[PDB]
């Protein structure tokens, strides 16, 4: 009875036709949501490069210093006060600007890197002040040598000045 | 990790590798008293090669060694050379730690 | 050092009455050699044997580790004659830990 | 069969035509949200300047003092009681008003700065009472010298009075 | 750190230094014990006042 | 801080001062030990009562 | 997890799990009868919904 009686019962109501018209709408909506996730995942896996740096590495220090230096004309900075000893023998306040947390864009080596200064989530970490801060270098392409070049240049700049 | 010596350490209640695999110290680079190194190597290799002699008699299959003497005479260097020769690793245990308990030691 | 199996480490000790030029000479030497100085305080509170080994194992390359006023870390003389070399400090460091960190198996 | 049979099956229901009409609505809606984020990001990156100040820096103290002094007629203040020693030799209560957390607007150097007194999030910080309070100087433009001038004037005012 | 970030044009004032550490008979004795409350040591103060990183 | 923010027109009352710190034979002895419960020192009290920041 | 019944039942779930394919690893040292010890790779059903017959 559930098969035959319902089919007649559904066919009786013209609102049923609109409902199964809406049923297809719901199925398509779920498919469209699924299509988005798979497309994003495939695009990330095949055409983007990502390099996360934790706060537990000296690489974090060098890369943060290099981001402070090479930031082009970034206008999302944060202040960092330090005492700089002049060659005259005295010390004066030095106003240094570090890119504040957010999404910044650079044009290193003809690409458009999408650095992001990750903030503090739960204030748990070791060997530091426990802020769990991080940076994520995202760029469009398939070559990995760009991030290696960035890291090597950061090390060289750290060994410089 | 071959051609080098791995050194583990106690991290909580597990043995985790400490640093990178250290380069092996040649056994002949440690000069001990005449025949001492050969005696110790032969003893430890005899222990390793014969587990059946222990099982057939119920003796626990364990061994322990003690090197004693005035400082700087070659105890730690000989241990490193022996670990290199036997292709073993070294698990450094610090008895006078703060997190070490009897159950954790067991 | 490699061809003879000797560990590639060295240590120096400068001793004398105060104010005769130990710390100043260390600074001048670090400047001359273009090295950096890693200041280590043995009588700290957070310093343990494992932490000391790790710190000595991750020192920056081309740097001088500086343990200044070593005699204040542990009891001495009459205690050195006595059976234990007591740690007259604040943290969880021991004489054996320092000895094995300076020249041990994992150094 | 999935290709041919469904196409006939979809074409059978006139509600399907409205369904794909709604499908285009959903696709346009998702595009519209994406268009908003990219527009905001581009506008912030190209035509706005931001200067965040943490509570871990002395610049925070100087900038907070300068915000207390130069606030125009701001009417979102908070009280701060202190004992002020008069020149007569006695001490009397001093009622000092500091801008309470919120969005305040100033007209420094012909611009419209959008200072914001960030509040406490989780009571974690160091070298202070651990409130993790902050200020964010936001303004429209491309020049960075305005914030440097603000910081220098804050330092001068701190060295004054 | 505190001695390294003192405000410019300021005088650091360590009042009653003799109360920080044991003295006289203890000064003759091997250790200069810290008769204090925190985790400061005689060597730490000596190196802070005039050391390598001062 | 407490001595610096006392209400105006008020008398700060430190009753039984002799019980805060060791005395007599200890006063002759090198340290004036704090026979108390908190983290107060003789030099701290001396500088609070009449010091530079008083 | 406050009962020894938990331990026994977890062991029985490890043993009788049919061909469950939602497992989790558990490394242990197993002493062979030859006298030496080798690593033993034991699989325990990972958290989730499993069905038995
Ligand atoms: N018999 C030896 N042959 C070669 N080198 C030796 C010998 N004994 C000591 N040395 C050298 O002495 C130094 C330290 O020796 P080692 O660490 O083995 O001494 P030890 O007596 O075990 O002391 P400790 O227990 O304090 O480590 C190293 O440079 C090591 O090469
Ligand atoms: N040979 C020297 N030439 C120049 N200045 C010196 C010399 N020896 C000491 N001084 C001066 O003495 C002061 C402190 O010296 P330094 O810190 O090197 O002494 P020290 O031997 O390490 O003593 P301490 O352990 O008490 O610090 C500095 O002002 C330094 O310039
Ligand atoms: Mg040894
Ligand atoms: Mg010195």
């Amino acid at each position: 009875m559930p098969f035959s009686d319902f089919v007649l019962a559904l066919k009786d109501n013209p609102y049923f036709g609109a409902g199964f018209g809406l049923v297809g709408v719901g199925t398509a909506l779920a498919m469209a949501r699924k299509g988005a996730q798979l497309g994003l995942v495939a695009f990330r896996r095949h055409y983007m490069i990502t390099l996360e740096v934790p706060a537990r590495d000296r690489s974090y220090a060098w890369l943060l210093s290099w981001l402070t230096r090479h930031s082009t004309r970034t206008q999302h900075l944060s202040v960092e006060t330090s005492y700089l000893q002049h060659e005259s023998g005295r010390i004066s306040t030095k106003f240094e600007f570090i890119p504040s947390p957010g999404n910044h864009f650079i044009w290193y080596q003809g690409k458009w890197i999408r650095v992001e200064r990750n903030r503090d989530m739960q204030m748990v970490d070791l060997q530091t002040g426990t802020p769990w801060e991080s940076v994520t270098f995202t760029a469009l392409g398939t070559d990995r040598k760009v991030f290696f070049n960035i890291l090597e240049e950061a090390r060289a700049l750290a060994l410089q000045q | 990790e071959e051609g080098k010596t791995v050194m583990y350490t106690a991290v909580g209640s597990e043995w985790r590798t400490f640093g990178y695999p250290r380069r092996r110290r040649p056994l002949d680079s440690v000069v001990l008293q005449q025949g001492l190194a050969d005696r110790i190597v032969k003893d430890i290799r005899e222990f390793i090669d014969n587990p059946k002699w222990y099982i057939d008699r119920g003796i626990p299959y364990r061994r322990g060694y003690l090197l004693y003497g005035p400082p700087g005479c070659g105890k730690s260097s000989f241990i490193t050379a022996l670990a290199g020769e036997l292709e073993h690793s070294i698990c450094l245990l610090s008895l006078t730690d703060s997190s070490l308990s009897d159950d954790r030691l067991n | 050092y490699i061809d003879r199996g000797i560990p590639y480490r060295r240590g120096y000790l400068l001793y004398g009455p105060p104010g005769c030029g130990k710390s100043s000479f260390i600074t001048a030497l670090a400047g001359e050699l273009e090295h950096s100085i890693c200041l280590l305080s043995l009588t700290d509170s957070s310093l343990s044997d494992d932490r000391l080994n790790h710190l000595l194992s991750v020192a920056p390359q081309q740097s001088l580790v500086l343990l200044e006023d070593v005699d204040a870390a542990f009891l001495s003389r009459d205690l050195a004659v006595e059976n234990p070399i007591k740690y007259q400090g604040l943290g969880r460091l021991t004489f054996s830990g320092l000895l094995n960190a300076l020249d041990g198996v994992a150094s």
